[PDB]
DNA sequence: GTCCAGGTTCTCCCTGTGGTGAAAACCAACTAA
């Protein structure tokens, strides 16, 4: 049937910073399974952040704390500020 | 199905070639009876954790995500096969 | 009757990873009961920064060894070349990669 | 003509730190899993991407072991690894109780 | 509030007494500048993970379950204080 | 009268492997956390069961480090630990990148 | 307010195999926090067993597999058979 | 210094993998309350 994936959304990032670059099949699955794992670390730490503060709600604040825990040092400085651009751009729209 | 003498299938150069990937120049002749021991310890802590997943879904085939889920359990994550 | 132009929420934030697909993987993964409207936006950005940062570094090692496509050896070698990318994936095996080239500089020949 | 000891050896280190090939062969590692699986459940099948999920995880452990073995051999003013090194390599990580 | 020279508060016998609990008879005089380094690495990976919990609930006091939640994150569980 | 070296030392090993006391004292460890916490957020409070959650976790790490340090010192035909041991103890577990 | 605990249910087990034995306060909290941790290992592995087999249901089969994973060797032989007694006794009742 | 061994580069032929183009399917977004 249908296997959902993140394979298509890699070519929309691979062709942003290296537009003359292909990527193999068996290397797609790593960047596929990199996403699904780094998804449920951030979600599965934001999930356990909901119980620790007695709320049933995953806000966009709780994903920010569950990225300042998993990412160390200098990735935790960029991937926070690479999200709050994509939210402030999002909320000024619609 | 039973096929014995296959801890002796990890041959004498194929442990030397694994030694060369670790950056090892000179080895002894008594690593070969140590490596086969430490290897079967590591496969009696993965297959023992993999089969309890495959038995739990009542599958007869230990599939690709099963082993990755077993290696997820020990804290040694394997990318590239899913999971 | 008809309706308006369906503008996807990935195009309303300037991202590439979806927000519609991430927002049903926070309500069918039992992470919590309520999921805010801004949370799968903010998470699809962090999935998009870190997908670039490997492939930015995976593009260079493909180029430095004269390759068009990125095989997993480059993903093996883009990781563990960068320091802070390695400390994220310090426990993680990448399939079909081997290791970095390394000698401890004591085994050098005499 | 005649290589010194440690010259053909160091050719192997830069050789195998470059390739991505399989070092443990398939069928003398596939049959190793048909010994340990027989205890926990007889008559099991294996997908070949799951055996290969072990052949790239067992080779992910010994190379992680031998590179942490060779730190000890250099540490005892030696260049030779010994089975007292591995049995003390594993006691430090906690990989054997 | 700032109080410096307190990585030097881990005194010379109190690293020796910790060495004696590990089962160590004879030590060098250059462990003391190694232990204080490895200790402050371990507290810059717990307090950095603890404060992001206490800031998240907008508390000003890093409470007892916070540190246990930080040690839950690294894979070194601490019993006895809750959590 | 005069003890030999290694006699008062071995009295300490059976002493401190029996008690449950605090080895690192409270206030010269409480003030250590008031240096690292100042960077990430100034003006924080600490519950004393959270400082003690660190004083029984930092002492849970060094004792786990020194007992895995002393394996290396014995391994190099020595009875003395050295700071080349710890820096190679941590590289094996992956506790420092 | 109310702090739920497992402290009372220790005295109902301590007075089963050592009826002339007390237990201190600070040792209760260890056996308190032993329970809450060994709770969410078994639940939090039975939870992730629900997603791996695409069911929304925690059965009493899934707790049995999430005890044969966490407990090693000889505890995994007893704590399975010390549960299936307490279920077969339970289901024959009511 | 010197000779040779195993390697590295260059080229030509061949294959497998990938990037894409087209239909189907399903979910995400919009609408009315
Ligand atoms: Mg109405």
């Amino acid at each position: 049937s249908r296997k959902e994936s993140y394979s298509v959304y890699v070519y929309k990032v691979l062709k942003q910073v290296h537009p003359d670059t292909g990527i193999s099949s068996k290397a797609m699955g790593i960047m596929n399974s990199f996403v699904n794992d780094i998804f449920e670390r951030i979600a599965g730490e934001a999930s356990r952040l909901a119980h620790y503060n007695k709320r049933s709600t995953i806000t966009s604040r709780e994903i920010q704390t569950a990225v300042r825990l998993l990412l160390p040092g200098e990735l935790a400085k960029h991937a926070v500020s690479e999200g709050t651009k994509a939210v402030t751009k999002y909320t000024s729209s619609k | 199905k039973v096929l014995r003498d296959n801890i002796q299938g990890i041959t004498k150069p194929a442990i030397r070639r694994l030694a060369r990937r670790g950056g090892v120049k000179r080895i002894s002749g008594l690593i070969y009876e140590e490596t086969r021991g430490v290897l079967k310890v590591f496969l009696e802590n993965v297959i023992r954790d993999a089969v309890t997943y495959t038995e739990h879904a009542k599958r007869k085939t230990v599939t690709a995500m099963d082993v990755v889920y077993a290696l997820k359990r020990q804290g040694r994550t394997l990318y590239g096969f899913g999971g | 009757k008809a309706r308006a132009k369906a503008k996807t929420r990935s195009s309303r934030a300037g991202l590439q990873f979806p927000v519609g697909r991430v927002h049903r993987l926070l309500r069918k993964g039992n992470y919590a009961e309520r999921v805010g409207a801004g949370a799968p936006v903010y998470l699809a950005a962090v999935l998009e920064y870190l997908t670039a940062e490997i492939l930015e570094l995976a593009g260079n090692a493909a180029r430095d060894n004269k390759k068009t496509r990125i095989i997993p050896r480059h993903l093996q070698l883009a990781i563990r070349n960068d320091e802070e990318l390695n400390k994220l994936l310090g426990k993680v095996t990448i399939a079909q990669g081997g290791v970095l080239p390394n000698i401890q500089a004591v085994l050098l020949p005499k | 003509h005649r290589y010194r000891p440690g010259t053909v050896a160091l050719r192997e280190i830069r050789r195998y730190q470059k390739s991505t090939e399989l070092l443990i062969r398939k069928l003398p590692f596939q049959r190793l899993v048909r010994e340990i699986a027989q205890d926990f459940k007889t008559d099991l099948r294996f997908q070949s991407a799951a055996i290969g999920a072990l052949q790239e995880a067992s080779e992910a452990y010994l190379v992680g072991l031998f590179e942490d073995t060779n730190l000890c051999a250099i540490h005892a003013k030696r260049v030779t690894i010994m089975p007292k090194d591995i049995q003390l390599a594993r006691r430090i990580r906690g990989e054997r109780a």
